[PDB]
C-alpha cells in the first residue's frame, strides 16, 4: 500500500460487481457509506468507479 | 381582416395563464437543498431514516 501523500488510485469500469461479500466480511473495522445505503449497492448501476 | 394584434387583451390573458402554469410545472426540477430532484431515485438509493 502506498503512502498517504501518494495515495494509490485505481479505476474500475465494465464489470459486474457483487458488493454483498464486502458487507458479509467482518475483516473491516469501519464500513461507512455516505451517499447510499450499504445494503442497496447490488441494486444500482454506476460508471467509472 | 388585415390588421393583426387588435385582440391584445384576450391574447395576453391566455399568455399569462400559460406562463404561470409552465413555471409551476417547471418548479418540479429543483433540488431545494436535497440530493436529487427525482423522488424515486432517492427512495431507491438510501435508508428511509
Amino acid at each position: 500500500f502506498a503512502s498517504v501523500y501518494a495515495w494509490n488510485r485505481k479505476r474500475i469500469s465494465n464489470c459486474v460487481a457483487d458488493y454483498s461479500v464486502l458487507y458479509n466480511s467482518a475483516s473491516f473495522s469501519t464500513f461507512k457509506c455516505y451517499g447510499v445505503s450499504p445494503t442497496k449497492l447490488n441494486d444500482l448501476c454506476f460508471t467509472n468507479v | 381582416s388585415s390588421t393583426a394584434s387588435a385582440l391584445g387583451k384576450l391574447q395576453d390573458v391566455v399568455n399569462q395563464n400559460a406562463q404561470a402554469l409552465n413555471t409551476l410545472v417547471k418548479q418540479l426540477s429543483s433540488n431545494f437543498g436535497a440530493i436529487s430532484s427525482v423522488l424515486n431515485d432517492i427512495l431507491s438509493r438510501l435508508d428511509p431514516p
